[PDB]
């Protein structure tokens, strides 16, 4: 799920 | 009085103005752009409506004491594991607190008569919302209030069906603290109630029952053609 792993890691 | 756990859980809540008028932009900006021949029908917006506060679902708890301690990949299967859980208990508790009997209250703070909605969603759906609908009659009948509601949040995304957690010990430990915070409050704050600490509890497997029913439905509605974040959580 990359979706979710970038909206938790985006700045 | 206040455990001061669950005013650190209070802090944590995000502007709940902003989030339903950033919401309510969106949506309005997508029929818009959309021609005349094009408009979205009533159960796509919806989905548009959910993906959105998805959005604002994740976004409140990566900022959240102690989910902000969690590792990315503890947090992606939290989150997953929970996601349709966190919607309807965000959609029930918007109905105990601005909810009217025969309309529905969106995130959008759109007001919404239930003839209407029942007359679109489908014998699936108008189920599930007539079922949600019975847990907000009786979390009102109980004065369901938003301490006690940061506390069902807060053990339904530390839940112990999650497994392959690296850091298992701390959500272990937050369910244990935030169950024991939610006795604590209740007893002191509605002590005549004895029956309050238990009936919120009761309705957490009740919520995980429509919320995974509700996933079921959405990925046949998927598979079948009528559905961006949300399909991903699916
Ligand atoms: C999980 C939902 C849903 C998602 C995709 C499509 C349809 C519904 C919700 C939860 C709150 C709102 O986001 C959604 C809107 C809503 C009530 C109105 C549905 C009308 C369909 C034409 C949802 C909901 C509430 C309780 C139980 C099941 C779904």
């Amino acid at each position: 799920n990359a979706l979710l792993r970038y909206l938790l890691d985006k700045d | 009085s206040i455990p001061h756990l669950i005013l650190e859980l209070l802090k944590c809540e995000p502007d709940e103005p902003q989030v339903q008028a950033k919401i309510m932009a969106y949506l309005q900006q997508e029929q818009a752009n959309r021609s005349k021949h094009e408009k979205l029908s009533t159960f796509g917006l919806m989905c548009k409506m959910a993906d959105q506060t998805l959005f604002s679902i994740v976004e409140w708890a990566r900022s959240s004491i102690f989910f902000r301690e969690l590792k990315v990949d503890d947090q992606m299967k939290l989150l997953q594991n929970c996601w349709s859980e966190l919607l309807i208990l965000d959609h029930i508790y918007r109905q105990v607190v601005h909810g009217k009997e025969g309309s529905i209250f969106l995130v959008t703070g759109q007001q919404v008569d239930y003839s209407i909605i029942a007359s679109q969603a489908g014998a699936t759906l108008n189920n599930l919302m007539s079922h949600a609908q019975e847990l907000v009659a009786k979390l009102r009948s109980l004065q369901f209030d938003q301490r006690e509601f940061v506390c069902l949040k807060f053990l339904v995304l530390f839940s112990l069906d999650v497994k392959n957690l690296e850091n298992f010990q701390l959500v272990e430990g937050v369910q244990e603290q935030v169950n024991a915070a939610l006795l604590d409050y209740t007893m002191c704050n509605y002590p005549q109630q004895t029956e309050k600490f238990g009936q919120l509890l009761l309705r957490l497997p009740e919520i995980r029952a429509i919320s995974m029913q509700a996933e079921e439905y959405l990925y046949y509605k998927h598979l079948n053609g009528d559905v961006n974040l949300l399909i991903e959580m699916l």
